[PDB]
């Protein structure tokens, strides 16, 4: 294919910072737009 | 009000906001394709119990 | 009849009257959200109802092998293939009229010759 | 005195674009392993200039056992009210 695209590299997160830390998904259940930064 | 509530403090931080939801699906035009189909087929054909 | 739902909490609104303007308002019962009604109808109880006559019609209705076929003409695309079925309402008072679904345009027509 | 760190949620890195990706069983079984992810190259994300089509191509490290090309199907172009938050332990002295 021709170079009609902009592909960026993808690499895994180092394990040195993934230990003793848990990353979770937060889901607001509402019909509005909830944004803790401003709201 | 109630004087005591027994909270459990923890260190938390918001480290991103989801903007896209993606579903990774193997391309049907890939030369290695149909090997996953064989692997998927083998899932139902396997009997763990002895 | 159309049901309305609240914007701030998703709870359903209920009718209310405003004597100041003699108008119909739909107000929430928990968070005090109001919205003027677009129609004056708030209730309907159809003792004799025809809802559900063609219930179950999908984009792939013609793929069902148990449905019968017919050679009746489709009065929207002039096609002869179609699958017909009786009314899906199980009340023991409906007529035996047949509803025809075309396999070329997904158009639904009936064989009724009394009222249509 | 019990804790030597702030107990308030850190809303500083929230302005960070994140993609939620659902993986197949074969790909998820090797991408979720904690005995891996040494920072190596897991592939490249390719996006068309005009958009509407995305695909990630893996490297040749798969051992020629799984497809090297995958299509990223955007189940929700506009994802709303979903966030990612971490969890860490607090220093218990002073
Ligand atoms: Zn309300
Ligand atoms: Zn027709």
């Amino acid at each position: 294919d021709p170079n009609e695209y902009n592909e960026f590299p993808l690499r895994a997160i180092p394990k040195e910072d993934l230990e003793n830390m848990r990353t979770h998904l937060l889901k607001f259940q509402s019909k509005k737009k909830i944004n803790p930064v401003t709201d | 009000y109630i004087p005591y509530v027994k909270t459990i403090p923890k260190k938390t931080a918001i480290v991103g906001t989801v903007c896209h939801e993606c579903q990774v699906m193997p391309s049907m035009n890939d030369p290695n394709y149909h090997k996953i189909v064989e692997q998927r087929r083998n899932i139902v054909k396997l009997n763990n119990k002895e | 009849t159309t049901f309305r739902f609240c914007r701030d909490c998703n709870n359903m609104l209920y009718p209310r009257e405003d004597k100041e303007n003699n108008r119909l308002l739909f107000e929430c019962r928990t968070c005090s959200y109001v919205e003027e009604a677009g129609s004056p109808l708030v209730y309907r109880h159809e003792l004799i109802t025809n809802i559900g006559e063609t219930a179950g019609v999908v984009q792939d209705i013609g793929s069902d092998p148990t449905l019968p076929r017919s050679d009746r003409e489709c009065p929207k695309c002039h096609s002869r293939e179609n699958v017909f079925f009786q009314s899906q309402q199980r009340r023991k008072d409906t007529s035996m009229v047949l509803f025809f679904v075309c396999l070329s345009c997904s158009h639904i027509f009936t064989s009724d010759q009394k009222n249509k | 005195k019990v804790y030597e760190e702030s107990l308030d949620l850190d809303l500083e890195r929230s302005n960070r674009q994140v993609w939620l990706v659902r993986l197949p069983m074969f790909l998820a079984e090797k991408w979720r392993d904690r005995n891996n992810l040494h920072g190596q190259e897991l592939g490249k994300i390719r996006i068309n200039k005009d958009g509407s089509k995305i695909t990630l191509l893996l490297n040749e490290n798969d051992n020629d056992s799984i497809p090297h090309e995958y299509d990223l199907e955007l189940t929700k172009k506009v994802v709303e009210n979903e966030y990612v938050f971490t969890e860490q332990n607090l220093k218990k002295y002073q």
